[PDB]
């Protein structure tokens, strides 16, 4: 299995090969949304 | 007397020297079989999908756990997940890389999909079976759900409880900003959250029958509603299940909540906490717990 993706972009596993943005959902920032 | 045949299938897969899996499929497995009761000429068939290592493994288990208290005809059957990967993977490849992790058309994924197109892989004398999960902690009698399949309404084909965490606000996004006025990922009871797979009621000779459902498994039809709702996941048969019932709510008979009380919380920590609740809430007298994400069941 693979670790959901924080963002809301990109493909359905965090670290998208083909994902250079992450658009996080709101409160969240960081490359996967971490704080 | 007339025998009557209950057939339940269960994935268990790579359990050898894989403690926590073992410890999920005896918390199910108890409760499953202690709770249990069949009339005299019921017999109960425990389908396991399994590579021949986990074979061994589950059988171990279930000498420890059979005959049960309750004293009915118990069969156990096992399916080799390398025979039913061949099978599938004609009739599933073309949704692989929608709801697989990640990218793109892998044989290891395939089994992932088994449930959607079961009618295909069972033989023609099993007109229904319920795929359940291996963390689950069965609550009453599992000949209960069975009953729910009188509640199909016309043209419905599988029978399946909501998913309880907002993953599917969060995975339709792109349409739901294309669609401010859509229920696709809203909470219940107005909204359409979608589906969790661990409890599936799949009535095979409907689905066998159905000629709507026949054509959402072609590869053309798979993939315009994919670009359609922008999807893309990794939870497999969940995942397409959903998908197809945003467009085609009328194939699925909805369960109550009690039925697949999921526990994994995972996405309130994930941009989710002002929702959750709308998404998390069931309430009445629980009759399975999930214990997803590796949450731990109460007891
Ligand atoms: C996103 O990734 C996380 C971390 O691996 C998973 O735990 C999430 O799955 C959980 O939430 C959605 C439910 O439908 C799953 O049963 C549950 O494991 C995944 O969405």
């Amino acid at each position: 299995q693979c670790e959901s993706n924080p963002c809301l972009n990109g493909g359905s596993c965090k670290d998208d090969i083909n994902s250079y943005e992450c658009w996080c959902p709101f409160g969240f920032e960081g490359k996967n949304c971490e704080l | 007397v007339v025998p009557v045949d209950y057939h339940l299938l269960m994935m268990f897969t790579k359990a050898e020297h894989n403690a926590p899996l073992q410890a999920k499929a005896r918390v199910a497995l108890s409760s499953l079989l202690r709770l249990a009761k069949f009339e005299a000429h019921e017999v109960l068939n425990l389908h396991f999908v399994s590579e021949e290592a986990s074979r061994e493994v589950a059988k171990a288990l279930l000498r420890e756990l059979l005959p049960p208290a309750a004293g009915f005809k118990c069969k156990v059957i096992f399916h080799d997940v390398a025979v039913l990967t061949d099978k599938l993977f004609p009739v599933v490849e073309a949704m692989q890389k929608y709801f697989s992790a990640g990218s793109g058309t892998y044989y290891s994924d395939s089994i992932f999909f088994l449930s959607v197109a079961m009618h295909q892989i069972m033989p023609k004398e099993i007109p229904r079976i319920i795929q359940l999960d291996l963390d689950l902690k069965y609550k009453t009698n599992i000949r209960e759900l069975f009953e729910e399949f009188d509640n199909f309404l016309p043209g419905a084909v599988i029978g399946i409880a909501r998913e309880m965490q907002p993953v599917y606000r969060h995975t339709f996004w792109q349409f739901r900003h294309e669609n401010p006025k859509t229920r696709v990922g809203d909470p219940p009871p107005e909204g359409l959250p979608g589906f969790n797979s661990g409890v599936m009621l799949l009535n095979l000779e409907a689905m066998r029958q159905s000629p709507l459902y026949s054509h959402l498994l072609e590869p053309s039809w798979v993939q315009q509603l994919a670009d359609k709702y922008h999807f893309r996941g990794h939870l497999g048969d969940q995942d397409f299940f959903t998908m197809i019932g945003m467009e085609h709510p009328e194939l699925f008979h909805v369960l109550d909540c009690t039925w697949n009380r999921q526990l994994c919380t995972w996405w309130r920590d994930h941009g989710y906490s002002d929702v959750f609740q709308a998404y998390f809430r069931c309430e009445g007298h629980v009759k399975i717990y999930h214990g997803n994400c590796n949450t731990p069941i109460p007891e």
